[PDB]
């Protein structure tokens, strides 16, 4: 028979095996690499080498293997990587080269380590709170510049996400600080706040009134 | 009420117009209607500009307004001293309003209001003394600016419809009246019926720009018109509006960078399973109408009782001023104060609020009730019918409703330019949002039961209930929504808000009206109608101008101080035409008399503006002359018997736009006359 | 030309009138406008539950006949002998065309056609004697049936307007005159005007559940009726057709089982990227409508040269059968040769076809000229709307393109119920495709060159340039494609398609309403209009009936048959009033002289046929008393001076709705009448 | 620091071990098994354990695992298994039970084989249809057959597709036969259907000219 019809061509065989072993060895480090999220340190090679591979595909094989069939499943299971990679924004933390993360990231990261280690460190809650003060602000400041960042250099839209690491690790540092230490501790301005609009709320009753007696009196 | 004089809509073919139509269709190429096209065309893109600008203005202006509030908010929260902001905000807000109410209550009073009252008293007639002018226009541009960046509960949609009246009646005329500078075009156009025709067709262009509605222009214009069926231009009118709505899409489209912006307020999309009606839905949607109908009019009532105070206490300007002034710092205190109580935090999804504030709340979170009230009305509209189904508390909607509804009562009568369309909406969309809540939480969080749905309904509901339109603004409601399936629920609850509506109150527009004491004819006559006849209907004695007039005697009646009519039948005593006071004084300025001949264009000059009696100067030899009226009246004027019923007439009236109706005997006797005073003097 | 007279819509205020006003306005309560609204609540629902029945019965039928031809084909691929499935497509098609012209030519020849200029003459105020029948109904909605499963290049969706049309006229008597049985309700509405309404309103009902476009159906109707503007009749005709589409809707949804049928013929859902347009794009759509402009006029240019014959040698009603079930035939014996010709087989996506035929095609896939004529023509549209840029060949569509064309203007004049919308927007749609593909080929496969936009686009064209409709066309489309910026193109292929048209030749349906030698009045009197009078319109000498008239000059003068006049104006020689033919009849045979009294139920009790002069009897002597006219002539009929201008009385006469107008001079002298044929006798 | 913000707890641990292994079980069987098709037969089993484990995690730790993140990467994994799963009608080929195939897909298969064993058996091409007609009409036959019981025990529309691996043995029998062996030859029937609708072109033209030479000669 004609070598494409009923079996794979030899030389195809390979790329198939390959693509395959790198989407299982990505899905399970996706999988892996969730809970705290760690998607993009971890998994970057791997999605890298995913993408090599279908480009190698794409530029004989190809025919074969792509578009032969009601399904592609290849190109399905590529495209949901991809969808998963832009959905994360996980570009933010790897440079143009792809190589290795940027030092802002890196940065971020370390920041967020060392002040988990405050936290640890006087856990044995007014203790922790006193001494990670500035640990938090820090935190809290360089994810703001961080975001402000990266709106700028990408002239996205305002809101637009960063990568999902990074908010999982400002969002964990946020639960730590808000609810389970319940450090927060916002003034209170209730007195002059409730005198000036008291005030304000007065003085179109004081309008109407003298315009109603100044008429009356003619 | 008797400085609102009427509009010629009834064209005159005297021996002139005749003589001036043959030479026109004799010069072998016929350029009115290319004209007329070009204008429509003109009207369009002018008043589509003009919109894009206003949102330009007010979108830079309430940014940056709200990024330095948001600032000193979020700086001070921690170090304490919130008082400032208010103290800010408060400040800011009396500051934009105090300017626009400086220019609109002294300058310029008729730029009040939304200026939808005055377009419909033109379309129906009746001319406003400075409704058309350049001044109007700028000072209405400039005071809805103000009033949107001031922190007031209304709208920039409905002034659109003004101004785009302004400009039909403006670029018409070929001339600026006010400038005194002339260009030489369009002198045909120079008569109150392509003025009309083009008003008509700038409105409904406003309307287009406003919702990208451009059949629901039409149709409002149609409406308010009420008059013969004109084929040529509806067609122009369509064109006009849809014009509008192109050129308000690409202009935005250009300035924001890369054809999703047809109108300024626009609702979203619709189309989805969520949004779906079944037939059992069908009776709680007129329920909910009937509470629209209910609450449109205890608003329409309270402002009434508001109306009256302000036309007896505050009439002086600086009152007004001070009023305005002290509305805007109670709304920015008021909302300063509901944000501050809320005790509602939520997460932040990420560009769903250009400007999220936080304040004692948690990291990472925000404040609902700063998103109600620190961002804009249309917007806030949009996000209460796009909204999941928990994405509210029951408690902060309520009393944001409660307030903001007040707070609209309140502003609709202030001395500066603003709107009641959208301030109406977004209270029938939060209270509609909350009746959905309950039924999900009645009927076991049903399917069925998705408040974005009910939330539109209520919006429809509230609207129809304050101002009562049923037509134009189903179709208006159906081209914002882009569904027409969604015209049946909303039909009925227009049908129903509005009818439980009249049994209490009239409407807002028709109560402003009726309360500037301008006489305002109806779509039909009384219930009594029929019972009653021309014989009572028209006045008499009638003062009639023979054929073979004196100039002593024409100058006698003119210039009677006792009453001033506009229009002269003429006689033999048998009718034979009819002249206008213009016609008369334009007449005697030129000393037309028999003891080198005039033509229609001597009359279009003297246009908008004739000179009054007391200027003509005519010395006693001249008087003794007279004049040879009859080849420049009327020679076919519109008449009726003596004896017609009243609705017959009332219906001639109204559908030819006329301005006198001749009641004559059987021997073509002058009997009587009748004018829109005789006709509107009934309920 | 005589044989068609006219609808009295300027109701009659006699004192027998206004009494019966008194007495139902004093009984406490009105019940007239409930009945008003219920009845056109009726007339919706029973109009889409018509329609409903039509596309069932259609979808059943013809996916039998489908189903059998394509099992047929199939069987003898292989085997041999594909001329036998030729000779039972033959077969079939000329079966059901028979029936379908048998029950047309021989028992109602009224019901050929779309119907929709026969509703065109009613609205403009001219009764076709057999338009509003019963029989008219069930023949027009069975030939309808016949002729879509008989294969012929026709439609099911103008019918509907007719049929709606019926139903009104029926339901508002509240009588059945065919099947002589009466039901004791609605006899306020046995009159001409709420019958016109009434009628109005059906119209707009046929054609929102034909297209889904109740905004569309109200501007047809207001546009064909072309009066004064009426709010509350205008809001019942919305009303009617919003109702007529839900039903539609809900049926046809609980019939399939499980909101997305919105009329018979659903374009589908333009809301894509794919579907935008560029302002660059503006000029490409005009050139394109010009095209439609030219392609429309050749198109009724030759179906007039094809109608002129038929009137002439194909008229006796066997010859009529025959010639359609030749054109069956011969249009399926197209069909199959251009399907065994074709070579591009296409690979099916599933449930792409409901019937996909393989023929001479590898198994696997299916023949495109088989999808084109072996498919419904409304899904084909729908198809070449929404198709992937690469889904057609342009060799094959031009092929179908041509034939269809050549196909349906072969059909239209047919003695057979059918259509001209469908057909006309699948050729547009086809060429429109064509040119989108060629325009890919030459702008190097860019993105704006979208196929499916510009079908839309050609469809839209054609189906102005065939029938040249602007406004209600462009809202259809508009609601149809359920987008409202796609107008703004559309809009202006309409407007050049149009004016191209006109250069060449008229519209079909204006064609066919002058063939048939009917007195149709057009929105405006000709550019020459100016110049006449009304002296030279009005017909003299007149015959009027002095106030004081003897019963033997009646008679004498009725009974004159030298010509029929309905109308008749009352002289002392001073105008009093206008009394009808009918009104005399009524009058002599109730024996009401002067030498136990009526009412106006009388009247109406002998609607809608009167009887003629010759039944009544009358002695000499009763010959010889008076009739006392005063108490039941119209006291105020409508009149203009004899002066008056062309236009003015034309304008008049369209806008009222009348019938006679009476043309007096100064001293209310009668000098002449004016009806219908004397205006449009003008061009 | 509490157990659950910083790091996993050491039951959830299991789970998203276990959840990763098996997804990468089954992309890689996907990948490898895509081409010829043969996602059902080979991958049901690793599908069924994939839903197994996500049911085990959602019925304590799907609180920690699934919905605490922007993102829920287990979450779209499985519906990613899913849509591909639903998006083929693989239960077509499983019964009820979904232990192991049905018998009609099995019998589809074998024919699939016994077929491609005859035309390779005639290769060494009138030989290989001559021999080879009476196996590919049974298995034509037999997918018919098969389309219709589908349609109507699912009661689905018309057209709607089956077993992935059935579509693609039938496709390449039909590319076998159709094209690489070019076997089929349908009859030719011209100049029957010529004559016929010659005639019943002419019908119209003879009854217009018949009317018209009658009408004139009245
Ligand atoms: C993006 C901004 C575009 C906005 C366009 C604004 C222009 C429209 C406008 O605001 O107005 C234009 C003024 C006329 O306004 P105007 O101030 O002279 O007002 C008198 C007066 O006020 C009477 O007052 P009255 O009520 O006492 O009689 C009143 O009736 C009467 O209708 C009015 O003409 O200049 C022009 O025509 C422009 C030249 C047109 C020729 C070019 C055509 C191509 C476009
Ligand atoms: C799903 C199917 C629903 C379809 C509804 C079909 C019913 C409509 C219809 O097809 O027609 C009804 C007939 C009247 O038609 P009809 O045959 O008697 O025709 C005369 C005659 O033909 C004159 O002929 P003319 O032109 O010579 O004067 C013409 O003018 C004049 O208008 C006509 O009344 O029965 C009824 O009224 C029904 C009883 C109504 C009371 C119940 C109200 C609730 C609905
Ligand atoms: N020629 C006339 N002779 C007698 N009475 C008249 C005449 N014209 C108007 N009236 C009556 O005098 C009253 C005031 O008329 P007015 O002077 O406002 O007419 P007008 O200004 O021409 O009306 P409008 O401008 O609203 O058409 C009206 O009630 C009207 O009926
Ligand atoms: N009372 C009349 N006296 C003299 N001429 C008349 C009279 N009524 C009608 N005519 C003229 O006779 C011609 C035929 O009139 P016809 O009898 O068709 O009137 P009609 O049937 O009442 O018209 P319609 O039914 O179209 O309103 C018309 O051209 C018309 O001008
Ligand atoms: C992040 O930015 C710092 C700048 O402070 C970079 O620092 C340099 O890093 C390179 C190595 O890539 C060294 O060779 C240089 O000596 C460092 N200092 C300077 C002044 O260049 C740092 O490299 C950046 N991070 C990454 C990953 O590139
Ligand atoms: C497919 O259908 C056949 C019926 O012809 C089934 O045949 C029986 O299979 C069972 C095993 O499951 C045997 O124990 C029986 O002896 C067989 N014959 C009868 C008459 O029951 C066959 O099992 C079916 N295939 C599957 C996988 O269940
Ligand atoms: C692609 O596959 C071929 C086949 O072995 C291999 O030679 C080549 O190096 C591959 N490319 C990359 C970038 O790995
Ligand atoms: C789910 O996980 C628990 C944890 O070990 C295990 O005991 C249980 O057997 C699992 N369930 C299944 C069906 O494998
Ligand atoms: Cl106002
Ligand atoms: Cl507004
Ligand atoms: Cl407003
Ligand atoms: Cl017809
Ligand atoms: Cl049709
Ligand atoms: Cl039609
Ligand atoms: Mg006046
Ligand atoms: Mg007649």
């Amino acid at each position: 028979l004609p070598p494409d019809l009923p079996d794979l061509d030899p030389e195809c065989r390979e790329l198939l095996l390959d693509f395959a072993n790198s989407s299982a060895e990505l899905t399970g480090c996706l999988v892996r690499s969730a809970r705290p999220v760690r998607l993009c340190q971890t998994c970057y090679p791997l999605f890298q080498q995913v993408v090599s591979k279908m480009d190698n595909i794409s530029r004989s094989c190809a025919r074969s293997l792509l578009m032969a069939d009601r399904m592609q499943i290849v190109v399905i299971l590529s495209e949901f990587f991809n969808t998963t990679w832009q959905e994360a924004n996980c570009a933010n933390c790897l440079t143009n080269n792809s190589e290795e993360l940027s030092n802002s990231t890196v940065y971020f990261l370390n920041l967020f380590n060392h002040t988990l280690t405050c936290f640890e460190h006087n856990l044995q809650y007014s203790e922790v709170c006193k001494n990670c003060r500035e640990a938090y602000k820090t935190l809290s400041s360089l994810y703001s510049e961080m975001q402000k960042m990266n709106e700028l250099e990408n002239k996205a839209e305002p809101g637009t996400h960063l990568c999902i690491d990074v908010e999982d690790a400002m969002n964990i540092t946020r639960k730590l600080w808000s609810r389970t230490f319940n450090c927060s501790v916002p003034c209170s301005d209730t007195v002059p706040v409730i005198a000036v609009s008291v005030f304000i709320l007065f003085l179109p009753v004081v309008f109407y009134l003298s315009s109603f007696l100044h008429s009356e009196q003619k | 009420s008797l400085k609102y004089e009427s509009l010629d809509y009834d064209n005159s073919e005297n021996q002139l117009f005749l003589e001036e139509e043959r030479r026109i269709n004799h010069t072998a190429f016929r350029t009115v209607e290319i004209k007329r096209w070009v204008i429509c065309a003109l009207i369009g893109i002018l008043t589509g500009l003009v919109a894009c600008f206003i949102d330009i203005v007010v979108e830079n202006l309430a940014g940056l307004k709200y990024r330095v509030i948001k600032g000193n908010i979020d700086k001070f929260t921690e170090k304490g001293g919130l008082s400032f902001s208010l103290l800010l905000w408060a400040t800011l807000n009396a500051a934009f309003v105090l300017v626009g109410s400086v220019i609109v209550a002294f300058i310029e009073p008729v730029a009040a209001g939304s200026g939808i009252p005055q377009i419909k008293c033109f379309l129906n007639g009746v001319k406003i003394p400075h409704v058309v002018r350049l001044k109007t226009l700028v000072i209405k541009v400039s005071g809805v600016i103000l009033s949107v960046v001031g922190g007031l509960a209304v709208g920039k949609e409905g002034p659109m419809i003004h101004s785009g009246s302004v400009i039909a009646a403006g670029i018409s005329q070929g001339r600026s009246t006010s400038l005194k500078r002339d260009f030489k075009i369009f002198e045909y156009f120079r008569r109150d019926t392509e003025k009309r025709d083009f008003v008509s067709a700038g409105a409904a262009a406003g309307v287009s720009a406003a919702f990208g509605a451009p059949v629901g222009g039409v149709l409002f214009s149609l409406e308010e018109g009420a008059s013969f069926w004109n084929q040529f231009l509806t067609w122009r009118i369509f064109f006009a509006s849809m014009i509008s709505t192109f050129t308000l899409n690409f202009v935005l489209s250009i300035y924001h960078g890369n054809l999703s912006s047809p109108g300024l307020i626009n609702f979203g999309r619709f189309d989805s399973e969520k949004m779906a009606y079944t037939i059992h839905e069908i009776p709680v949607f007129i329920a909910m109408g009937v509470v629209g109908g209910v609450l449109g009019a205890v608003f329409n009532a309270l402002n009434y009782w508001l109306t009256m105070f302000r036309i007896r206490y505050i009439h002086r300007p600086c009152l007004q001023v001070i009023e305005a002034v002290l509305v805007a710092a109670v709304t920015a205190t008021v909302a300063f104060v509901l944000i501050y109580s809320s005790r509602d935090c939520q997460p932040l999804q990420g560009g769903s609020m250009s400007y999220p504030l936080q304040l004692f709340c948690a990291d990472g979170e925000y404040n609902s009730m700063a998103a109600a009230f620190f961002n804009t009305p249309e917007k806030s509209v949009v996000s209460l019918f796009h909204d999941p189904p928990g994405s509210y508390n029951p408690l902060t909607l309520g009393l944001f409703t409660l307030v903001y509804f007040f707070l609209a009562c309140w502003t609709y009568g202030l001395t500066v330019s603003a709107g009641v369309f959208i301030p109406s909406l977004l209270i029938g969309a939060a209270w509609g949002r909350l009746f959905g809540i309950s039924l999900s939480y009645l009927t076991g969080a049903a399917i069925w039961a998705d408040p974005g749905k009910y939330a539109l309904m209520g919006a429809a509901a509230q609207l129809g209930g304050i101002v009562r339109m049923t037509l134009s603004l189903t179709v208006i409601m159906m081209e914002a929504t882009s569904n027409v399936t969604y015209g049946f629920p909303i039909m009925l609850v227009l049908m129903t808000a509005k009818i439980v509506g009249d049994v209490f109150i009239e409407g807002l527009y028709d109560m402003h009206i009726q309360l500037q004491s301008v006489p305002f004819l109806h779509w039909e006559a009384p219930v009594t109608s029929h019972s009653l006849t021309a014989r009572e209907v028209m006045s008499t004695p009638v003062t009639c101008l023979r054929r073979r007039e004196k100039v002593g005697v024409i100058v006698d009646v003119l210039s009677d101080t006792a009453s001033n009519h506009n229009g002269f039948p003429v006689v033999e005593a048998r009718l034979q035409g009819l002249i206008l006071r213009s016609q008369l004084i334009v007449l005697l300025k030129h000393k037309v008399f028999v003891e080198r001949r005039l033509r229609l264009k001597d009359f279009r000059d003297a246009y908008p503006r004739f000179p009054p009696i007391q200027s003509i100067h005519v010395s006693q030899d001249e008087r003794e002359c007279t004049m040879d009226l009859s080849e420049f009246m009327n020679p076919s004027p519109y008449t009726v018997p003596q004896e017609a019923s009243l609705p017959r007439v009332f219906k001639l009236f109204r559908a030819l736009g006329l301005r006198h109706l001749v009641v004559v005997d059987n021997r073509n006797q002058v009997v009587g006359l009748v004018t829109r005073k005789d006709l509107a003097r009934y309920r």
